[PDB]
């Protein structure tokens, strides 16, 4: 093909092509206004059409990143608006693309998305359906710059279908808002999972991602042979490498080929695919990704035979170490569909470490004969953790559970700012309502899986503006041990505590007028600040000081001269807080 | 260049005998930034003083607010005492109780 | 009027031990919102800004940028040799304008005298003294330094400024009217001094004037200073003849008052 842009336009069709190009622009240039992006996207698409008519026409041979980068840099050279993105525009491909990817903002400071009334949304939809759907893609993509782009196409199709049906219903809001809430929740989950895929591929590499994919596909397709899993994993690694590198047109095209491959080879993969493989393209790919696990083979041997007992263990390992560990992961994972994949990966890493040491040793079989015993604690630690946290959660309820995690993470990472710690503790605390409500047996896998994406979100942000060396170590050492690494963090004794002074509690009257979700964040911020004045403070010390804080606020917000009360009482709270903390 | 400090002493709230308050010693317009400030009660140095961050004005001269919690009484005399390279001897400014 | 975010940076070549070689105060108009020094190494909120409804990583980003400036300021002393001591100050910041504009400031002073600026059109530091030449070269020759200064001034400062307008409106629109006192004391024989005092007010703009018989008697001689919380103090003094003290009152104008307030002598 003498024109990649023509090739992708042909493979994908104009509707998906334009939607993916808009996603790409919105994810690279998240601060750019909607109307500017639609203009650029439309220019790109008309150009693409001239290349389809004539792949030899001028510039039809250029790489997608050359064409798309050039469009973006017509507006992103303005440092006032786009910051360091202006320096990316100073470079050429391929350096330019990597620079844009480095500057994708995982924490864009963008307005909360307030749903208008349903009647108003339905009128906007009816008044201009295409623009309405493009705005949807744009707002989600720019807030989630690694959202899995081909799946976002399917979200948009469902979003359109919800409006089509519900805007003509008798009770519009009761048809529509449940559907929009389900999509929004699904989207948050999808986005978090994809961010971890991209982090694995970009920071840890293809082997790390493939280990993940082998484990996960082996759970879902336990009757597939290892060679078939390996083929699917290779296919899927290219799809996600391309999406995570910003190659969205290629990603979508390759994802469609993978879904067709799967649907044409169901008998080698799984018996659960028939219905998925009868749907149209986007529903098909979505259905394949969500389908339920096949039943595992009826009578599997123990793994002892091949990975413990057999005489050639170290022989097979040394001639193809990652293939042998892959087969270990495939055999272990297909037998344990209810395990979290990251735990499976820790088992495979333990096994690897044991074979690395023992196959050098005098009598390997005796050095590694008890290797499977090493797995028992790896399962037990996570289960105790989530047991403790769910008990705490059920005792305390949502807000106080968050406050306990806020204290724990301030003690671990006091170099973070209060807003960061509040947000971390909020995200961690959702593990409460997401996982502690499940049956006992499903609580630990849910929690390991959810914590992996929460910690990864913290890690990708910390990497750009690091403030704790201990966080940097936990984030960069080994992906699969991140959660245990963070759990083991004790109070950071290197942190120099903040000193109390007459202005430690300086407030204005504006706090007396707030909504007590706003007042809740003030209290949480205060709890962070107290810990920072005494990292080793006890729960009793903290409760005493926060009770003082709350009485101080109630006193001054009733007062005739509020600013004066705050000036006169702030320093009294300082003295009482010091005492409460033992100084 | 060198610049001599200006020194002002005043309370944060209007003083009333026996009522807790704060006394400020505001030192401004000086260069270089090395400076020594004590607040005094009946000629004795007060330990429990704090200060805002040393900062500077558009003309690049430095300023510094020292302050201390205090409970004035009829008989007590308060002062601010400043030393700086530009001064032959420490300069003492007495709190004037808002009567200049 | 115009809202400004300005950073006051200072470095000294020979700090007393246990005092910072480098320190920064950051100001939203007349309010200090930010403190940073080289001994602690983190940027922190000040005063009521501790409670600002701020976004995650805001403060970590302030810390990141100020650590970079710390290193530059201390390198400048290496590019001078001489003997010293040296004091190097910088005023770096942004001011908001009409059509969604921002006007940056970037000036530096050595031992109390302005000697250098950053030219944003050229992306260079310059000045005319030999000391300006040495320092501007040392920073210019440091990989990426000028580039980060461009972003700091043209992008980050105005975006920080706009963030605080949104999220810190309670702090910026604080109003505290002054508490007022008018007192007299004998001065020289035949004279008394009248002092009109304004305590604990915000914002800082305030006018004091004296009246007699309903008519302007004079402004008197005034002074002005901060309290620890960013409120302010002011006073003005007028010399009058002994026995005439009671003929005078003081009038104060301040945004925290619905109208000018007349203030009478207390005995």
């Amino acid at each position: 093909h003498k024109s990649e842009v023509a090739h992708r336009f042909k493979d994908l069709g104009e509707e998906n092509f334009k939607a993916l190009v808009l996603i790409a622009f919105a994810q690279y240039l998240q601060q750019c206004p909607f109307e500017d992006h639609v203009k650029l996207v439309n220019e790109v698409t008309e150009f693409a059409k001239t290349c389809v008519a004539d792949e030899s026409a001028e510039n039809c041979d250029k790489s997608l990143h050359t064409l798309f980068g050039d469009k973006l840099c017509t507006v992103a050279t303005l440092r006032e608006t786009y910051g360091e993105m202006a320096d990316c525009c100073a470079k050429q491909e391929p350096e330019r693309n990597e620079c844009f990817l480095q500057h994708k903002d995982d924490n864009p400071n963008l307005p909360r998305l307030v749903r208008p009334e349903v009647d108003v949304m339905c009128t906007a939809f009816h008044d201009n359906e295409e623009t309405f759907l493009k705005k949807y893609l744009y707002e989600i993509a720019r807030r989630h710059p690694y959202f899995y782009a081909p799946e976002l196409l399917f979200f948009a199709k469902r979003y359109k279908a919800a409006f089509t049906e519900c805007c003509q219903a008798a009770d519009k809001a009761a048809c529509l808002l449940p559907k929009l809430d389900e999509l929004r929740d699904e989207g948050k989950a999808s986005s978090a999972k994809q961010r971890l895929k991209c982090a694995s591929l970009q920071k840890f590499g293809e082997r790390a991602f493939k280990a993940w994919a082998v484990a996960r596909l082996s759970q879902r397709f336990p009757k597939a042979e290892f060679a078939e899993v390996s083929k699917l994993v290779t296919d899927l690694t290219k799809v996600h490498t391309e999406c995570c590198h910003g190659d969205l047109l290629e990603c979508a095209d390759d994802r469609a080929d993978l879904a067709k491959y799967i649907c044409e080879n169901q008998d080698s993969i799984s018996s659960k695919l028939k219905e998925c493989c009868e749907k149209p393209l986007l529903e098909k790919s979505h259905c394949i990704a969500e389908v339920e696990n096949d039943e595992m083979p009826a009578d599997l041997p123990s793994l002892a035979a091949d990975f413990v007992e057999s005489k050639d263990v170290c022989k097979n390992y040394a001639e193809a170490k990652d293939v042998f560990l892959g087969m270990f992961l495939y055999e272990y994972a297909r037998r344990h569909p209810d395990y979290s994949v990251v735990l499976l990966l820790r088992l495979a890493k333990t096994y690897e470490t044991t074979l690395e040491k023992c196959c050098a040793a005098a009598d390997p079989h005796e050095c590694y004969a008890k290797v499977f015993d090493e797995f028992k604690p790896l399962v037990e630690e996570p289960q105790n953790l989530i047991k403790q946290n769910c008990e705490l959660f059920e005792q305390l309820g949502e807000y106080k559970f968050q406050n306990a995690l806020l204290v724990r993470y301030t003690k671990k990472v006091p170099q973070m700012s209060a807003p960061t710690l509040v947000e971390v503790s909020r995200n961690l605390g959702k593990v409460g309502s997401k996982c502690c409500k499940h049956p006992e047996a499903k609580r630990m896998p849910c929690a390991e899986d959810y914590l992996s994406v929460v910690l990864n979100q913290l890690c990708v942000l910390h990497e750009k503006t690091p403030v704790s060396d201990r966080v940097t170590k936990c984030c960069t050492e080994s992906l699969v041990n991140r959660r245990p690494c963070f759990s083991a963090l004790e109070v950071d004794e290197t942190y120099v505590p903040k000193e109390f002074n007459a202005g430690t509690f300086t407030f204005h009257a504006d706090i007396c007028t707030l909504s007590e979700k706003e007042r809740q964040i003030k209290k949480q911020t205060a709890l962070v600040e107290l810990v920072k004045h005494k990292p080793k403070a006890t729960k009793e010390q903290l409760k005493a000081a926060m009770d003082d804080f709350a009485a101080f606020v109630e006193k001054c917000c009733k007062a005739d001269d509020k600013e004066t009360c705050f000036a006169e009482e702030g320093k009294k709270l300082v003295a009482a807080s010091q005492a409460a903390l033992g100084l | 260049i060198q610049r001599t400090p200006k020194i002002q002493v005043y309370s944060r709230h209007p003083a009333e005998n026996g009522k807790s308050n704060f006394l400020n010693c505001y030192v401004s317009g000086f260069h270089p930034s090395d400076i020594e400030v004590d607040l005094l009660k009946n000629g004795e140095r007060i330990e429990k003083v704090e200060h805002s961050d040393l900062s500077f004005s558009k003309d690049w001269s430095f300023y510094l607010l020292y302050y201390t919690e205090f409970t004035p009484t009829e008989k007590d005399e308060y002062a601010c005492r400043v030393n700086h390279v530009t001064l032959s001897q420490p300069k003492i400014v007495k709190w004037d109780r808002d009567m200049h | 009027s115009h809202l400004s975010l300005l950073y006051h940076l200072t470095a000294v070549s020979s700090p007393a031990p246990g005092t910072p070689a480098f320190w920064v105060s950051g100001w939203l108009g007349p309010q200090q919102y930010l403190s940073y020094n080289s001994l602690r190494g983190e940027a922190e909120p000040c005063g009521a800004w501790v409670w600002e409804n701020q976004v995650s990583w805001y403060w970590e980003k302030e810390t990141t940028d100020l650590r970079i400036k710390e290193k530059l300021f201390l390198e400048a002393f290496k590019a001078l040799g001489g003997k010293g001591p040296y004091t190097l100050q910088g005023l770096l910041g942004c001011e908001l304008g009409p059509d969604n504009t921002s006007v940056p400031t970037a000036k530096f002073a050595l031992n109390g005298e302005e000697f250098m600026n950053f030219d944003l059109k050229q992306g260079t530091w310059g000045g005319d003294w030999p000391e300006a030449l040495a320092i501007s070269q040392r920073w210019q020759q440091q990989d990426k330094a000028a580039n980060k200064e461009l972003t700091f001034l043209l992008f980050s400062c105005p975006h920080r400024l706009r963030e605080h307008l949104e999220r810190g409106r309670g702090n910026l629109e604080w109003k505290e009217p002054p508490s007022m006192r008018l007192k007299a004391r004998p001065s020289s024989p035949g004279f008394s001094v009248l002092t009109c005092s304004a305590f604990s007010f915000y914002p800082p703009e305030l006018q004091l004037r004296f009246l007699r018989n309903g008519l302007a008697a004079g402004t008197g001689q005034g002074d002005f200073g901060p309290n620890s919380d960013g409120s302010f103090h002011a006073s003005s003094s007028l010399t009058v003849k002994s026995g005439d003290e009671h003929h005078y009152c003081c009038i104060v104008q301040h945004a925290g008052l619905a109208q000018p307030l007349r203030v009478e002598l207390e005995s």
